[PDB]
């Protein structure tokens, strides 16, 4: 019992993205819908390999949203370039100052700007969209950020500025290489690696310092 | 690689 051919706009046979156990997302076909216990499960046959039975927060539509349809806090899958499809949260919507991109805070802590054609809406997000973020530090951060929005204290940094930036519990000598909207590209001077970090993050010493006085 | 959004606890 409990088999369904549709659940609103989720129709058996549609194209879909599904979350694999690797936490990367892959294209496939929605092959079944079933009510099991408190909710529905969605069976996905992936194009490349495999089948999965997934909750509604672990499938995404195979289309890009009209930008207008997404908000800060929206649950999305986005192209994670360091390319994979990975889940995250919309932290900022398109504006001229961000070159009309979405800022994504990914589930592992990564941040990037993506274009409108690089994200996919999760089909049935949780009402509090951060509640399915596995990493508790990430989960807590997103709840704080979304709840506080649009109050976003940020540090004004300039290319060439020297600051300490936190990473793995250590505060490292670092240099500001570039500013891009709400992100700064930080060069870690000891190891020579760059990281794009949110300008409101307390990993940046000036933000840490302010929050610690403040609280 | 990523250090996430807040310092390590």
């Amino acid at each position: 019992g409990g088999e369904l051919s549709k659940d609103g706009d989720l129709i058996v046979s549609m194209r879909i993205l599904g979350k694999k156990r690797t936490k990367t997302w892959h294209k496939g076909t929605l092959i079944a819908i079933q009510t099991v216990g408190p909710g529905k499960k969605y069976k996905v046959k992936f194009d490349n390999k495999g089948k999965s039975l997934l909750s509604g927060n672990h499938i995404a539509y195979d289309y890009h949203p009209p930008a207008d349809k997404l908000y800060v806090g929206s649950r999305v899958v986005a192209k994670y370039k360091d390319v994979w499809l990975y889940a995250g949260i919309v932290a900022e919507t398109p504006n001229v100052k961000n070159k009309l991109r979405f800022l994504i805070f990914f589930d592992d802590g990564y941040a990037s700007y993506v274009t409108q054609s690089e994200l996919y809406p999760i089909c049935r997000p949780l009402k509090k969209t951060w509640e399915d973020i596995e990493d508790i530090s990430c989960r807590d951060f997103i709840e704080e950020y979304v709840t506080a929005y649009p109050n976003r204290p940020m540090v004004l940094l300039k290319s060439g500025q020297l600051i300490k930036t936190e990473w793995e519990g250590t505060w490292w000598k670092s240099r500001v290489e570039e500013v891009d909207g709400s992100l700064v590209r930080i060069l870690f001077l000891d190891d020579k690696r760059c990281e794009w970090i949110y300008r409101g993050s307390t990993r940046l010493e000036p933000m840490f310092s302010m929050k610690t006085s403040s609280a | 690689s990523t250090g996430g959004k807040a310092p390590r606890k």
